[PDB]
């Protein structure tokens, strides 16, 4: 009565479809520089 | 009869042959399950047995 499907199916493989990158907010680092600039949030200079 | 060595060879390669195809079918089945119906297999053997016309040949009754 109740059995296994009985069923094929193959796979072919694994690929890359993308790489993401995690724009995150990082740590700031002091330079004691007066003509150094940091981002607070989103943003980017041009 | 001098001719019912014919015979009696034969029926001894069908019977061998027989055997040996059991052999392999349970070979190709040893790790199998769920067959038609959902029944589990099971492994199966063949039983000689002597054709008394004395002396004969060799045949399999049923697996």
């Amino acid at each position: 009565q109740t059995t296994l499907p009985s069923g094929l199916q193959i796979g072919t493989g694994v690929r890359p479809v993308a790489t993401e990158r995690l724009h995150s907010q990082g740590n700031l680092s002091q330079t004691n520089n007066s003509k150094d600039v940091a981002i607070k949030g989103q943003g980017f200079f041009q | 009869a001098l001719l019912n060595i014919f015979d009696i060879a034969g029926s001894a390669l069908a019977a061998q042959s027989k055997r040996l195809n059991v052999a392999a079918s349970n070979l190709a089945n040893a790790d199998s399950v769920t067959g038609p119906d959902g029944q589990p297999y099971r492994a199966k053997q063949v039983v000689f047995q002597v054709d008394a016309a004395a002396t004969g040949g060799v045949k399999v009754a049923s697996v």
